[PDB]
C-alpha cells in the first residue's frame, strides 16, 4: 500500500499528499496512527475519508473524529477500500458505532470475519419487483385504515409519551414471530438519553437478540452522524442478500441527516444553496433511499420517524422527504388520554396503497364506510355537546351509537404490555379484522355494552367478555 | 487529441490538454464513462461526468468521441425502456437504433406553424367536457404529491391505443420501484406496441436529470418531422429545475432568485418551445406536451410554478382534500382554463358542456352558501338536486378510460333531466347499465357520433334513453 | 518551535516557521498573551488571541507551550473566581490547583449511563410542585431580559447549602458590576464554601467568551467522575452563540441561515450532551446543566431558542407581563413541560401536586373566560375562589427558598379546603403563621417527612391544621 504525509488540517478536514505515484480512490479510508515520541506529541489513532483531488499529487478527506494533535509531516495509510463493516450473524444483540466498533461491554467482533464497504451503486431496473404486496402487521386499525407495504416507506409523526416505542417494539416482536424477518435499529442525531431509554425498553421485553442496534447521537461529529444511516443500511442489506429475508429497517430522525450532509458540505467549501442547504441534497437523500427496495429475494421495508423543529413542512427537509414516503401514520395524544392504544389517528392517517388495484374491493369498502362514520361522529359531537342528546334525531343517536363501539373496537391488547398488565395478546388477522368491522356495522353485535370493546382483539372474545361483565 | 485530468471531484473533472476538443462535445474517459466538455479555459477543460465517477482518478487518460451529444432514434426504441443516453434498461441486449438527433436543436419558426384544431381525448369526463386539449397544445397539470397526477397521465396514454398516436413518457427524478410498476401496468393494458419509455430515477448523477427531457423530445421530434402524432409527457420538471442548480452551483455559478440561476426560464422555455403543429408544408406533424410540476402545500404562486405558468397556454389545477375525499380526478373549476378549449371539441361535446358548466358552478357557489344557511325555496333545492347529479356524473374509475361518444351520451342524458326521480346513489349505476343499453341497442347511435362528429337526431335519442329507463329498476 | 507573526488584525495573527506545531494547541506571545493554533496552512500557522492584542507587532516571536488547551481543576478553586484560562480574577494570589484537563474532551458513552431519579430542591414552590427537576436532566430556563433568571439561579443555588451537591456559575457577556453584586450576594448568604464562579464580560476578546462554558463543564466534570453531585449553569449561551459567529466571520466562513455558522447545533450539542447521570460503574456521580436562553419579545420561535429547545430534556418559560405585575417567579403553565418530571417527585409531593395542576388549570380557563362573562354559577364561583387562592399561594419573596416539607404541608393545606373561611389577603399571612406554628408544634411532622419522604397521617395533620387554625386571627 502507499503512505502520504499531512500538509493542512482545519477543522474535521485534513489534506494529505502522495509521493510514490498512486493516489486514493474518492470514497476511499485512511488511518492515522501515531505514537507520540515526547511529552510534546500526542497518540492520535484517526479514520479519514476521502472527498476530493486537488492535484500536485494531493487529496483532501474529511475526519471521523476530533483532530486535535495533528502535525504536518505525519504519515498517512491507504486501506485500499470503504469503510468496512462486519456482517452476519454476529451483528445480533449488540450496539456498534460508524466504524462497525462495538459500543457495548461484551467484546469484541474476530478479525477474521467478513467486512463489506458501505458504498455500492443501487439495485437496477431489471431486479425490483412488479406488484405491490402488503406487509401484514397483525395491528387492526394499522392494517385496516393505513396498510404497509413491502419495500415502502412509512413517515411515524409523533411526539414523546405518545407510545412510539410501544409500537415499534411490538412491530419489531410481531415481524420476528410470523414472518422470521430481524430489524435494524439506527439512532441519528437524537438524544442519548432517549438512546439508553429505548435499549433499557428493548432489553426489558426479550427483543434485543433479534436486532441490531448502530448508534450516532448529537455530540457525534458531522461525518459520522452523516454515514450511520448508511452503516445501518449495509448491516440490513447483507440479511436482504444472502440470507433472502425479509428486513424491517428504523431510523430515528431522518432529517438530521440532511442536517449533518448540509454542514459537511459548508466545510468542504462548496456554494450554499436555497436556506443554506448543501446543493447536493437532493442526490444524496435519493443514494440514501434508493438502496431501500424490495427485489425478488427480499425486502426492506423502513419505518421513518420525521420529527420537524419548526413544524414548518414547506422547507427543503420535510419537501425531500415527503416525496419519498408511501404512507404516514400520525399519533394523537387525545385519544392516549382517552385510553386507546396504540392511539393512531383513524381520520387522519393516509396510505398510498388503499386502492382496490391493491388492496381489494372490500377492503376499500369497509375502510371507506367506516370512515365516513368516523367523521361523522367527530362532527356530531360538538352538537351533541350544545344540544341535548335526546332532542337529536334517532338516525344520529344510531351514528353515535355505532361510532362509539367502532372507535373502542380500534384498540387492541399488545403483547409488550403483557408485564404492566396482564395480558396475553393478540394477533389478528386481516380478513378477521374486515369480518368483524363488517358485523359491527351491521348489527350482529350490536346489543352489547359499549366497555366491552374497549381493549379486545378478534370478534368473538368481545361476546365472551360481554357475557362473562353481564 | 489526448488529455489527462487534473482535478476531479463531484462529477465535475479538469484535464489538460485535448486542444482540439470542440464545446458541447462528448468525451470518454479510459474507463469508459462518458462526460460533457461544457467550459473551454486558456489551458485547461472542464468536464461534466454524466454516471458513476467513483472510477475516475487524477492522471487518468480521457478522449473525445468527435461528436456533439447525439441521441439515438428510431423505430428500433419502440416498447424499450432507455436512458436519456441511448443504452436500454430493460436489458434485451442492444437497441439497432437506425439514426441520432443532437437534443440541443433549434425550434421550428414562427411561419413553420399552425392553429391548433384537432382534439386529443384523454378519455376522463372532467377533462374532456371541461378542459379540453389539442393536438400540438401545451397544458401544465399541477398539483401537490400524491393527487393522482400519474393516474392521469397513464389514464390518457392508454386511451390512445384506439387512435394513431405515438406516446413518451419520461420519468425524471422518480423511484424506480414505481417506475418499474408504471411500466408492468403499461403491459398489462398492452399499451406498450406504441410508447417509449426514458428514465432518471432519483439515485442517478444530477447531470443526467436534466438532460432526460431533451432526449425526450428529441426522440418525439425525430417522428414529428416525418408526419407522426406525437404525446410526450414530463411527470416532474421542478426537479429537472433542483438538477441543473446544483449542477450550476458546482460550477460556483453565482445565483438569483432562492439560489436558483438566471437560466430557470431559459431552461423550460428552451424546452417547452418545440412542441408545435406544423404547417402543411412541413409535414403537418404535431407534438403534444404534458409537464407534470408538484407545488408545496397546494398554492400556486411560487417561483417555478408561475414561472412554467408563463410558458404554457393553459393549466389543470388537481385539489388534494378532493383527492382524499375519493373524488378522481380532483379538479379545480376556478384555476383550470385552456386557451385552445372550445376549437377541438366536436360540435356534440360543445353543445352539450356549455350547459354542464353553467350547472357545475352553480351548484359549487350555493353549495359554498348553503353550509351557512339551510333556508332554500324550491328552485335553490332543485338546482343543489341537479347540481348533485351532476357532480356525480362526472365520477370516474382508476384505469378505465371512456370513449367520447359515451361521454356525450350521457351528459346528454344528464342535461335534459332524465334522472328526475333516479335516486343520487342509483345515478352510478344508471350509468353502467347505461352503456350496457347503449351496447346493445344503440350501435346506430355510436356509429354515427364517431363517423360524423355530431350529436344524433333528438327524438331518436329520447326514445332510446325511455326505453332504457323503463328498464331500468331503481335499488 | 519558533516563529515569527507577519499578519496581525481583529484578534487573529498568521505565523511562519512553527514547524511542529499541533492543531488546537496554545501558544505564548513575546509579551505573555496566550492563543490558539486552529489552522494549520502549507507555510503558515492560523492563531486566534485570547486577550489584549494591542501589543502584538508584526516580526513579533511566537512560541508553542506544548500542550492543548488545559483547563487547571480541583478543589483549590471552591470559593475563587477564574478566567475561563486558570487565572484568578478576585485578587487573592494564585490558587495553586492539583491537575489539570482539556475543554475539548469526548463524553460518556450510552451504556455508561442511568436513568434520572434523585431530585434537585429548587426550594421554589412553583417550579419544585409543578416542574420538578432530576439531578443529572438539563432543563432550560427561557424568557426575554429582565424577568428574573438570575435571581430563580441564585434562589437554586442558595437552597442547595444544605445538600451535598456543588455549585458552578458561568456568567457569560454579563456586565462586571452585576457579576459582582451576584457574587457578593451569594457571599452574603454563605454560599462561596461550595461554588466556583467563572466570568467572561462583555468587554473580553470574542475568542474568551465561547470557550468559558467548556471551561465551566470540564471543572464540573472533575468533579462528577469522582462520585459528586455537580450544579452547573449558563446565564447566557446566546451571546457564545454570537460571539462564535463573530469569530467565524472573521475567518471568512461562510454564513448558514440569519449567517450563523452550521456548527451552530454543533457547538450547542457537543456541550449539553456532557451532563449526565454516570452508572454504577464509573462511580454514580451526577452533572445537573441549567442553561440559560434569552428571547426576543417573548416569542420561543427563532433560531437560537428552539435549536436549544431539540437538545434539552423540557423547558421553562418565564413571562415579561407577570414578572412586572409582582408575580415572582412567572411561570407559562402551557409551554413549561419537563419530560423526567414525576420521577423525582417524592410520594407526598406527587400526591398533591396532581391535584395542584388541575385546580390551576381550570381557574386559568375559567378566568380567561371571566373577563367577557360576569354570568357564573355557584359552581364555577366556588372554582374561581379556589383558583385565586391557589395562585396567591404560589407567591415567593426573594432570595428566601423553602424547604420541600413546608411546601408540602401548606400545599395539602391548600388541596383540602382549610382555607374555606379565610380571606384572600389573609392567606399569605396564614402561610407565615403556619410555619411558625409547625416550627414550634409540627417537629415531628417535619422529622418524618424529611426520613420517610412520605407524607405523614391525615388525623394527625388535620388536626395540627385545624390547631392552627383556631390559633389565627383573621386581619
Amino acid at each position: 500500500m502507499t503512505r502520504g504525509r499531512v500538509i493542512q488540517v482545519m477543522g474535521p478536514v485534513v489534506d494529505v499528499k502522495f509521493e510514490n505515484g498512486h493516489l486514493p480512490a474518492i470514497y476511499n479510508a485512511l488511518k492515522i496512527q501515531h505514537k507520540a515520541r515526547n511529552e510534546n506529541e500526542v497518540d492520535i489513532d484517526l479514520t479519514l475519508e476521502v472527498a476530493l483531488h486537488l492535484g500536485d499529487d494531493t487529496v483532501r478527506t474529511i475526519a471521523m473524529a476530533s483532530t486535535d494533535g495533528l502535525i504536518r509531516g505525519m504519515e498517512v495509510i491507504d486501506t485500499g477500500a470503504p469503510i468496512s463493516v462486519p456482517v452476519g450473524e454476529v451483528t445480533l444483540g449488540r450496539v456498534f458505532n460508524v466504524l462497525g466498533e462495538p459500543i457495548d461491554l461484551e467484546g469484541d467482533i474476530p478479525a477474521d470475519a467478513r467486512r463489506d464497504p458501505i458504498h455500492r451503486p443501487a439495485p437496477k431496473f431489471e431486479e425490483l419487483a412488479t406488484e405491490v404486496e402488503i406487509l401484514e402487521t397483525g395491528i387492526k386499525v394499522v392494517d385496516l385504515l393505513a396498510p404497509y407495504i413491502k419495500g415502502g416507506k412509512i413517515g411515524l409523526f409523533g411526539g414523546a409519551g405518545v407510545g412510539k416505542t410501544v409500537l415499534i417494539q411490538e412491530l419489531i416482536h410481531n415481524i420476528a414471530q410470523e414472518h422470521g424477518g430481524i430489524s435494524v435499529f439506527a439512532g441519528v442525531g437524537e438524544r442519548t438519553r432517549e438512546g439508553n431509554d429505548l435499549y433499557h425498553e428493548m432489553k426489558d421485553s426479550g427483543v434485543i437478540s433479534k436486532t441490531a442496534m448502530v448508534f450516532g447521537q448529537m455530540n457525534e461529529p458531522p461525518g459520522a452522524r452523516m454515514r450511520v444511516a448508511l452503516t445501518g443500511l449495509t448491516m440490513a442489506e447483507y440479511f436482504r442478500d444472502e440470507q433472502g429475508q425479509d428486513v424491517l429497517l428504523f431510523i430515528d430522525n431522518i432529517f438530521r441527516f440532511t442536517q449533518a450532509g448540509s454542514e459537511v458540505s459548508a466545510l468542504l467549501g462548496r456554494m450554499p444553496s436555497a436556506v443554506g442547504y448543501q446543493p447536493t441534497l437532493a442526490t444524496e437523500m435519493g443514494q440514501l433511499q434508493e438502496r431501500i427496495t424490495s427485489t425478488a429475494k427480499g425486502s426492506i421495508t423502513s419505518i421513518q420517524a420525521i420529527y420537524v423543529p419548526a413544524d414548518d413542512y414547506t422547507d427543503p427537509a420535510p419537501a425531500t422527504t415527503f416525496s419519498h414516503l408511501d404512507a404516514t401514520t400520525n399519533l394523537e395524544r387525545k385519544l392516549a388520554e382517552m385510553g386507546i392504544y396504540p392511539a393512531v389517528d383513524p381520520l387522519a392517517s393516509t396510505s398510498r396503497a388503499l386502492a382496490p388495484e391493491i388492496v381489494g374491493e372490500e377492503h376499500y369498502q369497509v375502510a371507506r364506510k367506516v370512515q365516513q362514520t368516523l367523521q361523522r361522529y367527530k362532527e356530531l359531537q360538538d352538537i351533541i355537546a350544545i344540544l341535548g342528546m335526546d332532542e337529536l334525531s334517532d338516525e344520529d343517536k344510531l351514528v353515535v351509537h355505532r361510532a362509539r363501539r367502532i372507535q373502542f373496537f380500534l384498540s387492541q391488547n399488545f403483547h409488550v404490555a403483557e408485564q404492566f398488565t396482564g395480558q396475553p395478546g393478540s394477533y389478528v388477522p386481516v380478513k378477521e379484522t374486515v369480518r368483524g368491522f363488517k358485523e359491527i356495522l351491521e348489527g350482529k353485535y350490536d346489543h352489547l355494552p359499549e366497555d366491552a370493546f374497549r381493549l379486545v382483539g378478534r370478534i368473538e372474545e368481545v361476546v365472551e367478555k360481554a357475557k362473562a361483565m353481564g | 487529441d489526448v488529455g489527462t485530468v487534473i482535478q476531479v471531484g463531484d462529477g465535475i473533472a479538469r484535464a489538460h490538454g485535448l486542444d482540439n476538443v470542440m464545446s458541447g462535445e462528448l468525451v470518454e474517459f479510459a474507463n469508459g464513462v462518458m462526460g460533457m466538455a461544457l467550459n473551454l479555459e486558456e489551458n485547461n477543460v472542464g468536464i461534466v461526468i454524466l454516471g458513476p465517477y467513483t472510477g475516475i482518478k487524477e492522471g487518468d487518460e480521457v478522449r473525445r468521441t468527435g461528436r456533439i451529444m447525439e441521441v439515438p432514434v428510431g423505430e428500433a426504441l419502440i416498447g424499450r425502456v432507455v436512458n436519456p443516453l441511448g443504452q436500454p434498461v430493460d436489458g434485451l441486449g442492444p437497441v439497432e437504433t437506425t439514426e441520432t438527433r443532437p437534443i440541443e436543436s433549434r425550434a421550428p419558426g414562427v411561419m413553420d406553424r399552425r392553429s391548433v384544431h384537432e382534439p386529443l381525448q384523454t378519455g376522463i369526463k372532467a377533462i374532456d367536457a371541461l378542459v379540453p386539449i389539442g393536438r400540438g397544445q401545451r397544458e401544465l397539470i399541477i398539483g401537490d404529491r400524491q393527487t393522482g397526477k400519474t393516474s392521469v397521465a397513464i389514464d390518457t396514454i392508454i386511451n390512445q391505443k384506439d387512435q394513431n398516436m405515438i406516446s413518451i413518457y419520461v420519468a425524471i427524478g422518480q423511484k424506480e420501484s414505481t417506475v418499474r410498476t408504471v411500466v408492468e401496468t403499461l403491459r398489462k393494458h398492452g399499451a406498450l406496441d406504441y410508447t417509449i419509455v426514458v428514465t432518471a430515477s432519483a439515485s442517478q448523477p444530477a447531470p443526467l436529470l436534466f438532460l432526460a427531457p431533451y432526449a425526450g423530445v428529441a426522440m418525439g421530434e425525430y417522428f414529428m418531422y416525418k408526419g407522426k402524432h406525437v404525446l410526450v409527457v414530463y411527470d416532474d420538471l421542478s426537479k429537472q429545475a433542483a438538477a441543473y442548480r446544483e449542477l450550476s452551483l458546482l460550477l460556483r455559478r453565482p445565483p438569483g432568485r432562492e439560489a436558483y440561476p438566471g437560466d430557470i426560464f431559459y431552461l423550460h422555455s428552451r424546452l417547452l418551445e418545440r412542441a408545435a403543429k406544423l404547417s402543411d408544408a412541413k409535414g403537418g406533424g404535431s407534438l403534444t406536451a404534458l409537464p407534470f410540476v408538484e407545488t408545496q402545500a397546494g398554492d400556486i404562486s411560487a417561483y417555478i410554478p408561475t414561472n412554467v405558468i408563463s410558458i404554457t397556454d393553459g393549466q389543470i389545477f388537481l385539489q388534494s382534500d378532493l383527492f382524499f375525499s375519493g373524488v378522481r380526478p380532483a379538479i379545480n373549476a376556478g384555476l383550470s382554463v385552456s386557451r385552445v378549449g372550445g376549437a377541438a371539441q366536436i360540435k356534440a361535446m360543445k353543445k352539450v358542456a356549455g350547459t354542464l358548466r353553467l350547472d357545475l358552478a352553480a351548484y359549487r357557489e350555493l353549495e359554498a352558501f348553503a353550509q351557512f344557511g339551510s333556508d332554500l325555496d324550491k328552485a335553490t333545492q332543485a338546482k343543489l338536486a341537479r347540481g348533485a347529479r351532476t357532480v356525480e356524473v362526472l365520477k370516474q374509475d382508476l384505469h378505465q378510460p371512456i370513449p367520447v361518444e359515451k361521454q356525450v351520451l350521457i351528459i346528454y342524458a344528464l342535461t335534459r333531466g332524465f334522472l328526475d326521480d333516479i335516486p343520487v346513489e342509483d345515478v352510478r349505476r344508471f350509468e353502467k347499465e347505461f352503456y350496457l343499453f347503449l351496447d346493445q341497442n344503440g350501435q346506430h347511435l355510436l356509429e354515427h357520433i364517431r363517423t360524423t362528429k355530431d350529436l344524433p337526431n333528438e327524438d331518436d335519442l329520447n326514445k332510446a334513453i325511455e326505453a332504457f329507463k323503463k328498464t331500468f329498476v331503481v335499488s
